């Protein structure tokens, strides 16, 4: 059933849960995590193979990522501890790597390295 | 709009070329001599961190 | 709670003062 008159109040429900659902900020947090989630991973993934006598093909593939660590010994770095020593809220990237290769009279090895 | 996603996308790229760019010259100084080249001192961790 | 029971009363009250809305110093566009 419609809701003649009484639409201030309802009209202002919709409004809150609005911002209740989505922040003040989103439009900046939403974008980070489409770089992060998508784009980091589309940009390693697309760079063509280097090579190089014989020569190797060194191709990167499936990157990682951790939270932010510190180090002493690794610790998760706060925020508010990152801001009162000039430190900088970061985290480490790692990605897989194969390292093959083959040279003449028929030799060929594959070897590869999990998070670089 | 270009936010915070494109605006680090737009770097990243870069910033990736560069490090392939170092680790080409050092597969190119550890080849030609005849011996073989190892991928962990020629990936600057300095580009882009 | 209480600004949400306030809000629906003053609703109903607008619903039932709904015999003559008289006064002047308020208008909205009537184009075409």
């Amino acid at each position: 059933e419609i809701t003649p008159d009484l639409w201030q109040e309802a009209c202002w429900i919709v409004i809150s849960s609005y911002f209740d659902e989505k922040g003040l900020v989103r439009q900046q947090l939403d974008s980070f995590d489409e770089f992060i989630q998508m784009s980091v991973q589309r940009i390693v993934e697309d760079a063509p193979p280097i090579d190089l006598p014989p020569r190797y093909l060194l191709k990167f593939e499936q990157i990682y990522l951790s939270k932010p660590t510190h180090w002493g010994a690794p610790s998760p770095m706060m925020p508010n501890e990152a801001r009162l020593r000039n430190l900088t809220y970061s985290a480490p990237l790692y990605v897989d790597i194969t390292k093959t290769v083959i040279k003449e009279g028929e030799e060929q090895l594959q070897t590869q390295h999990q998070k670089t | 709009l270009d936010l915070a996603g494109p605006l680090l996308a737009f770097l990243f790229r870069g910033m990736f070329k560069n490090l392939l760019k170092e680790v080409r010259i050092y597969a190119q100084k550890f080849i030609d001599r005849g011996k073989d080249f190892n991928l962990e001192l020629a990936i600057k961790t300095r580009i882009i961190s | 709670e209480w600004n949400i029971v306030e809000s629906e009363k003053a609703l109903v009250a607008e619903s039932h003062n709904m015999k003559n809305q008289q006064m002047d110093p308020f208008t909205r566009r009537q184009c075409k």
